[PDB]
RNA sequence: AUGUAAA
RNA sequence: CCCGCAGAAGAAGCACCGGCUAACUCCGUGCCAGCAGCCGCGGUAAUACGGAGGGUGCAAGCGUUAAUCGGAAUUACUGGG
């Protein structure tokens, strides 16, 4: 498949905790870059916002190469954060939380041609007021599309055929403005899907430091281990995932 | 004290209000039941609450905790309400009747069979 | 044919009066799976567009369009005598069904569900009641 | 001046 | 209502088991799933979730929900400041 293929943005941000969270958070930059430098896939530092002792707030980056994708789709949700943290001056074991979103290429296809057929202009003499010259003849092009059913109108000035360069821009600008709060409607639900509330709710994927364990709940693994992790080497946790979704 | 006063003004009990506001006190109603989603609790319990908004047939919109081990509701399926509060949510005071219309019991449950609809095992 | 979905959920008990109440008729057997949904609309014909019809009167308030979902052939009807049908119901009590007239034959679903059925002998003196 | 959030 | 015939032959379930309040362990997860009338458990060795065994209580009924009163001397005239 070629959705396999393609590549991804990761959105690593703080949940519950600030900056012990973002601590946690910070790690997993390093988790996945570790994993990363196994294969060979390029870290797009995009975006990033620092944290008071170390880890961050929200991170969001770019990783192209041939072949992202599947991985990001899998990790989307929360991450537990077990630990005897370093800012804490009574030593016990504390839980905060992160949220890891994975998107895919999704690349942009824009401006569509104007098309001169489906949208009808009339022309009209215009309102407005103060010449001779303003009655008689006509300066309201009005644009009218047949598909969506809009129509601009710049019954505006001197004549009709700035008008209509104004109409057309007025299309084109409208045209952009509808598609791309349809794409940040259908990027943002895409994001809620990603990432849920941001509590310490169990969402896939957990983190027993004290314990040296993981648990994982889709396809949950006995693996304490968390060190491999830690410096790249999971193929133990993303691929039987992986096994057992194809069965489906 | 002062029981001149109490010739005066009598001595008033108070008429203190019931713990649900049920309309003139029944023990269960049945409502349309929308909105089936998960609310995190009060401070310490840290769970996915499972509960629904349900738009009583007398006008009220009482929301009921939905209990047991899974559930067939999606914004549909009429359901019938019991009372009593769940104390782990603020502002849901009722709880679902499994064994009831349309939402079917608790899969294989075993013990406290009564509560939660399940029949007696046949075996 | 098909089911009963019981379109606009609302008050549920028209129909399992008001069709029950036609089960007892030769054309229409209204018969009731445990799971308390989808219940079954028996008919000997094809058409029935005689109980859509008569869903709309003083009584019979719901659509219920139909679709094409498989049910093969008819429910052959037995009930077996004492200390028999005990373990009967035991061994496979997810798959029964009630009947018009409180009736439990086996589950109509294939062939092969009534080899295993004539397979299992439920040796009674038999009652069509159809 | 601050100093979260598990007996 | 009485007599005779067949065969123990046709007839037992429901709640609870941390404290209030009568009764204990093991296994599966592990602040996810869940229970709960109040204090509340579950963050990997739970007498508190689910399942099994066992026990307790009631009995053709058993639990839940809803209303009234007592406990509430928290509407005090008996019987508060």
């Amino acid at each position: 498949d070629p959705d396999d293929e393609r590549n991804a943005f990761l959105e690593v941000r703080a949940g519950t905790g600030g900056d012990e969270a973002a601590l946690f958070a910070g790690d997993l930059f390093r988790m996945y870059s570790r994993y990363a430098e196994a294969r060979r896939w390029r870290v797009e530092i995009m975006s990033a916002s620092e944290g008071e002792h170390g880890g961050y707030k929200e991170i969001i980056a770019k990783i192209c190469g041939d072949g992202v994708y599947g991985r990001l789709k899998f990790e989307s949700g929360g991450h537990r954060v077990q630990r005897v943290p370093a800012t804490e001056s009574q030593g016990r074991i504390h839980t905060s939380a992160c949220t890891v979103a994975v998107m895919p290429e999704l690349p942009d296809a824009e401006l569509p041609d104007i098309n001169p057929a489906d949208l009808r202009i009339d022309t009209f003499r215009s309102s407005g007021a103060g010449a001779q010259h303003v009655n008689t003849t006509d300066s309201a092009i009005r644009i009218t599309h047949l598909p969506t059913g809009i129509v601009v109108e710049c019954q505006d000035e001197r004549s009709q055929h700035k008008n209509k360069a104004k109409a057309l821009s007025v299309l084109g600008a409208r045209i952009h403005a509808a598609e791309m709060a349809k794409r940040q409607q259908a990027e943002a639900s895409t994001r809620r899907n990603l990432l849920g509330s941001g509590d310490r709710s169990d969402r896939n994927r957990t983190y027993n430091f004290p314990q040296g364990r993981v648990t994982d709940h889709r396809i949950n693994l006995t693996l304490y281990r968390l060190d491999e992790v830690m410096e790249g080497k999971l193929d133990m946790l993303i691929e039987p995932i992986i096994q057992e979704h194809q069965a489906d | 004290a002062t029981v001149n006063q109490l010739v005066r003004k009598p001595r008033a009990r108070k008429v203190a209000k019931s713990n649900v506001p049920a309309l003139e006190a029944c023990p269960q109603k049945r409502g349309v039941c929308t909105r089936v989603y998960t609310t995190t609790p009060k401070k310490p319990n840290s769970a996915l609450r499972k509960v629904c908004r349900v738009r009583l047939t007398n006008g009220f919109e009482v929301t009921s905790y939905i209990g047991g081990e899974g559930h067939n509701l999606q914004e549909h399926s009429v359901i019938l309400i019991r009372g009593g509060r769940v104390k782990d949510l603020p502002g849901v005071r009722y709880h679902t009747v499994r064994g009831a219309l349309d939402c079917s019991g608790v899969k294989d449950r075993k013990q406290a069979r009564s509560k939660y609809g399940v029949k007696r095992p046949k075996a | 044919f098909r089911r009963i979905r019981l379109k606009d959920p609302l008050k549920q008990k028209q129909l399992l009066k008001g069709l029950v109440q036609l089960s007892e008729e030769g054309a229409v057997q209204v018969f009731r799976p445990i799971s308390n949904n989808d219940l079954i609309v028996g008919a000997v014909g094809v058409l029935q567009f005689d109980v859509v019809v008569a869903r709309l009167k003083s009584e019979y308030n719901v659509e219920a369009v139909y679709e094409s979902v498989n049910v093969a052939t008819a429910r052959w009807v037995e009930c077996a005598d004492a200390k028999k049908f005990e373990e009967f119901k035991r061994k496979n009590e997810s798959q029964l069904a009630l009947d018009g007239g409180d009736n439990l034959a086996y589950i109509a679903t294939s062939m092969v569900n009534l080899r295993l059925a004539q397979e299992r002998y439920p040796d009674v003196q038999f009652h069509q009641t159809r």
